[PDB]
This record gives structure tokens, C-alpha cells and sequence, in this order.
DNA sequence: TTATTAATTCCATATGGAGACTTGGTTCCGACAATATTCAG
DNA sequence: CTGAATATTGTCGGAACCAAGTCTCCATATGGAATTAATAA
């Protein structure tokens, strides 16, 4: 019923692809995936080199 | 991107507390030589020149120079004042002109990563006047020195200092005072000064001797079919200028098939009276076309991933496909393998500007993957036993595929002129026997070889120059 | 009678768009120096 | 009567630019490709 803790954030490809090649499609998660681990990105290395307080 | 880390500190360097992205690439720690503007060139102020109000003088602008230094002066006079350069005159008057002093290494001051730097070399006549756009900059080290080592290197530095600001990429003289030219840079180059000015004037006079043979790529298709139809060059230029067409009301239906009476028709129609009063060779295209197509042109991303799609700068005054894709899709259609182009077919334009509309293209190059030709191509199969698709082509691609349809093609919107089927089967072409083809094909085949030949050895020369300056400046 | 074209609906092509995108460098307002004058008690 | 006024001229800075040059991707009828009920026969 939700992810798993072994991989959390989605930094092996995996199956992303079939999550938009067709009916699991309609299912997507349309949503900005947040890292604390690795980036790969802009937006996720603001989220740990900055130091808001 | 990039992941650039940077010190408040830093942002302190220059007097304008700058700190936009490419500022702050270029700054970085520095351990090596430092110099400054003082020790090389110095920015010389600008000046109103005493322009002589009886014979013709000449100007340049920034579109006027090129990406290798070659000015390409105007020639103005006073005398005309004509409404259509009034606007060089009008800006001359305002203030925007001046002299180089002869050894002064001129820089635009907009966009200047497309190597506007030009050089008034010393020993030279023809005075040419420039635009206050322009940065003299006369050094101290030898004109050509610095001029070669600001054009190859110290290219990733002018090009670090330019103002974005909501527009315009600029280049500003007082940041020009502070880049950090290395020493080693110049010390090598002025070591080797007494032989690298010796070889690339040798490679730059073979530039020279290249250049002055160099033609056009539409003049040799311009000049066959003028030199073998004998129809004079200067008449149908001239007949082409004179816009009083007549017509009446019974030569409107003649072989129109649709009633269209709009000028150009009718200037087409007067424009076929001339090109064929001697030349006894036309015939109906449209018994010699077996069928057509158009392509198909999905939504493309520039660079991408998908099956690569052509575009109409992939074809040129020669018979020849670019066939040097850009564009990339990555929809279907469940009919895709009809429009994969495929070695042999015959492309005509299909949407244009009106002096660009109807160049056709034979697809002489042999390419394994399959490439899509959009909707604005038209695939044309003739019967490979009269027409000879490649003189097909340039006969398209000459002038009676130019004065034809830059006349007869249609459109509101005269910036995207587009043909269709009925002009083209409604196209009297002259077609002589297949003896007199393949002759007019071959001498154009040979004389575009051969300036197409002349066209790397300038970009090999060009490229000599910057590889030997490379080289000198390293080691 | 077994045809029948001349009537239909159904998709792949073809024509057209009060166009739309892209490389590159031009006009021109608007502060602003340098005037640009001082009057003024 | 010394003054640094203001008051303009004329000229650097700078533009949610945008004039030049030229490539496009997509709605929409069509027309033909499927029927049909016709059509003789």
C-alpha cells in the first residue's frame, strides 16, 4: 500500500517509464519527488545546502 | 547544471558588486600570473571624423563584419541621401561614426562571443569608417599578436564580462579594463612573433587566393541554364522590374482552371511569354509525374530523442539533400515507414518565403536510418526516361523554377508561400531530349564540385591558423 | 433479375493559416555631465 | 563685488527588445471509400 523503505527515494530508474507507457498511465504521480540522499537535480540540492533559519 | 558554490567575499571584485551567474563562473581562485590592461592594449576615446562632403567614403556596422574579421563596407556619398540607406545617413549625422588610426583592434560591444574583432592592419589604403558600437583598443605588443590571441584564446573571458540586463548581450569598455590576460599566453606568442606572422600571413594569403575564386552557390545554376538556353542575363531582371501588367477578361480563364486573377498570375503568365520565345523544348509536367506526397510533421523537439524530421534549410540550389536532421520526434502514425525518405527521391519545397518556394532536392546521399520529411516537402515519382529528376532539380532550383513560382504560388501570407499539386501539374517546363540533358547535369556537377571543393580548404587554412596559434600560445 | 449508378457515411490526404520562430544588432529614450546661466543680497 | 548656481545642451547607458530573415505544425474539408438502398434487368 506504499513504497519501500530499501530504496525511498526513486534513484534506480526502475520502472518510471511504466508508470506513463500506458494504463498505469492514468495512475502517475504527477507530484515533485523531494531527495535527502542524492540529487541528480537543482531542487533537491537547494533542500541541503541551504540552511534556512 | 551546474552546482557552483561561491564566497559573499568574491561578489567584492569589480566596481559594480556584480554577482550573476557567468561573472562568478568565470572568476574562480587564481595562483598564476596576473597582468592587467596596462602592460598590452589601451582603450583609445571616440571621435567625430571630418568626413569630406564630395566623393564617396565608406561604413560598417556590426552585421556589415563577420565571425573571421572581413569587413564588407557600404559605399555611401552624400549626394544621395535616398530614402533607403537614410537611415546610415540620419545616424552618421547623429554621431555613431569614427576613424580607426590605422593598428587599432576594433571589438563589438554587442553579442561579443560572435568574434566581431576586426584588425586595421597598418600597411593598407581605402579608409573605412565604423560605428561607435566598435571598441578601439590599439595595443602596445603588435597589432597581430593581440588580434590572434583575443580571437582563438581570451575568448572565454571577453564573453564572461557581458551585460545580460533584459536584453541585449553587451560588452562594456570598463569592464573590458579588467580581464586577467596570462603572460605565458603572450610571452610564448611574442617568443615565436618572428615566424608565427610569417606563416599565417602564408595561410591567410592562400585564404586570399581561395576567396578570390570563390562563387556563389546559385550563380552556377544561374549561369548554365543562361549560357546554354541563350537567354540574356539582363533582361529578364529588367523585364522583371517594369509593374504594369494588363490583362483582359477573356485571358483570364486561358489554361487557370480555378479563375485566378491576382497580379502575379498574370506577371507569371508575361514573364512564360518571354523565357520560351526562342527555347522550342516545353511540355506539359503533369504527363510526366506518376504521383505525390506531402510527408509528415509532428510536434518536434530541437535536439531530442524520437526519429529524426528535415526542415526546408536542408535544401539547397543544388540537387542535393542536406540531409543533416535537427529537429527529432518521437510520435507514430501506423503508417511511418511511408515518409522515410530513401535515396532517389525527388523533394520539392513546399513552403516558403516567395523567392525560396519550389527548390526541389534529389536525395543523393545513402543513409541507413530512417529519416522523416515533414509536411512541407512534396515527394515527386516521375518516369525516370524523360525528365532526369537531379535536371529536374536544378531546373527548379535555376531561374524558371525561381521567376515561375515566385509568381504563381499561393497564400495569403506572403512569408509562408506554399505550392500545391495543380501548379506544378499545370507546369510547362522545357524538357530537350535526353542528349541535350545530362550535359547542363555534369557541367553544373562539376563546377559546384569544385567550389565545393575550394569550401574546406578555407575552413582548413582558417582552422590551421587557430590549431598553430593553439599550439604556439601552449607551449 | 442482377445488375445498377447515384445516393450515402467514414479516414487519409491536401490545402491553408487576421503565422510563428530564430538568429543577431539595430534605434532611441533618458539620465546626466557640462555646461550655463548667474543675480542677490 | 566672490560665488557655484540652474539651465540648458549633447551624449553615455541601456532596453519583460524586436526588425530581418525564413522555417512550421496544425485544423478541416474532401473525396473516396466505404456503404447504402436503388435501379434496370
Amino acid at each position: 500500500n506504499k513504497l519501500k523503505e530499501e530504496y525511498s527515494e526513486r534513484d534506480d530508474e526502475e520502472l518510471i517509464n511504466h508508470f506513463k507507457h500506458g494504463v498505469l498511465y492514468q495512475y502517475r504521480s504527477e507530484d515533485i519527488l523531494l531527495r535527502n540522499k542524492t540529487v541528480h537535480k537543482i531542487l533537491d540540492e537547494i533542500r541541503q545546502g541551504v540552511i534556512w533559519d | 547544471g551546474l552546482i557552483q558554490r561561491r564566497n559573499f567575499s568574491t561578489f567584492a571584485s569589480e566596481p559594480s558588486v556584480r554577482f550573476d551567474f557567468n561573472y562568478m563562473k568565470s572568476v574562480t581562485p587564481t595562483t598564476e600570473e596576473y597582468y592587467t590592461y596596462k602592460s598590452l592594449f589601451e582603450v583609445v576615446p571616440s571621435t567625430v571624423p571630418t568626413l569630406d562632403e564630395s566623393e564617396p567614403f565608406k561604413y560598417a556596422e556590426i552585421g556589415h563584419v563577420s565571425k573571421n574579421g572581413e569587413v564588407f563596407p557600404v559605399t555611401l556619398s552624400f549626394e544621395d541621401r535616398d530614402e533607403l540607406n537614410e537611415d546610415l545617413f540620419k545616424k552618421i549625422e547623429k554621431g555613431d561614426i569614427f576613424l580607426p588610426e590605422r593598428g587599432n583592434i576594433l571589438i563589438s560591444a554587442i553579442r561579443p562571443y560572435l568574434n566581431k574583432i576586426v584588425l586595421i592592419k597598418e600597411d593598407d589604403k581605402t579608409d573605412i569608417y565604423f560605428t561607435k558600437a566598435f571598441i578601439q583598443i590599439k595595443p602596445l605588443i603588435n597589432s597581430r599578436i593581440l588580434y590572434y590571441a583575443l580571437r582563438t584564446i581570451f575568448s572565454e573571458k571577453i564573453n564572461a564580462v557581458s551585460r545580460q540586463g533584459k536584453g541585449y548581450p553587451t560588452l562594456k569598455e570598463d569592464d573590458l579594463k579588467t580581464i586577467q590576460f596570462s603572460k605565458k599566453v603572450i610571452d610564448n606568442l611574442l617568443a615565436k612573433e618572428e615566424e608565427l606572422i610569417s606563416n599565417i600571413d602564408a595561410l591567410e594569403k592562400d585564404i586570399k587566393e581561395l576567396k578570390s575564386i570563390q562563387r556563389s552557390k546559385k550563380e552556377i545554376v544561374d549561369e548554365v541554364f543562361s549560357s546554354h538556353f541563350n537567354i540574356n542575363m539582363v533582361e529578364l531582371m529588367a523585364l522583371d522590374s517594369q509593374r504594369r501588367v494588363d490583362v483582359g477578361l477573356s485571358s483570364i480563364s486561358s489554361l487557370n482552371s480555378t479563375i485566378r486573377y491576382s497580379y502575379r498570375w498574370n506577371k507569371m503568365k508575361l514573364i512564360q511569354k518571354y523565357l520560351y520565345r526562342d527555347i522550342d523544348c516545353i511540355e506539359p509536367l503533369g504527363k510526366y509525374i506518376l504521383s505525390s506526397n506531402n510527408g509528415w510533421s509532428p510536434e518536434s523537439v530541437v535536439g531530442g530523442e524520437g526519429i529524426p524530421i528535415l526542415g526546408q534549410e536542408h535544401l539547397e540550389f543544388d540537387g542535393v539533400l542536406n540531409v543533416s536532421p535537427t529537429k527529432a520526434t518521437t510520435k507514430t502514425k501506423n503508417n511511418m515507414e511511408n515518409f522515410f525518405i530513401q535515396e532517389g527521391d525527388l523533394f520539392i519545397s513546399r513552403g516558403n518565403t516567395v523567392d525560396l518556394v519550389g527548390l526541389a532536392c534529389v536525395v543523393e546521399t545513402e543513409v541507413t536510418e530512417d529519416i522523416i520529411y515533414p509536411d512541407l516537402y512534396i515527394r515527386l515519382k516521375i518516369d525516370e526516361k524523360v525528365i532526369h529528376k537531379k535536371y529536374l532539380a536544378l531546373l527548379f532550383n535555376s531561374f524558371f523554377g525561381r521567376l515561375y513560382f515566385k509568381y504563381v504560388s499561393k497564400g495569403k501570407n506572403q512569408t509562408m508561400v506554399k505550392i500545391s499539386s495543380n501548379e506544378l501539374l499545370n507546369y510547362y517546363l522545357p524538357i530537350p531530349p535526353m542528349e541535350e540533358q545530362l550535359e547542363i547535369v555534369g557541367k553544373i556537377e562539376e563546377q559546384i564540385g569544385a567550389q565545393n571543393e575550394i569550401e574546406k580548404q578555407i575552413e582548413e587554412k582558417r582552422n590551421q591558423i587557430r590549431v598553430i596559434i593553439e599550439e604556439t600560445a601552449r607551449s
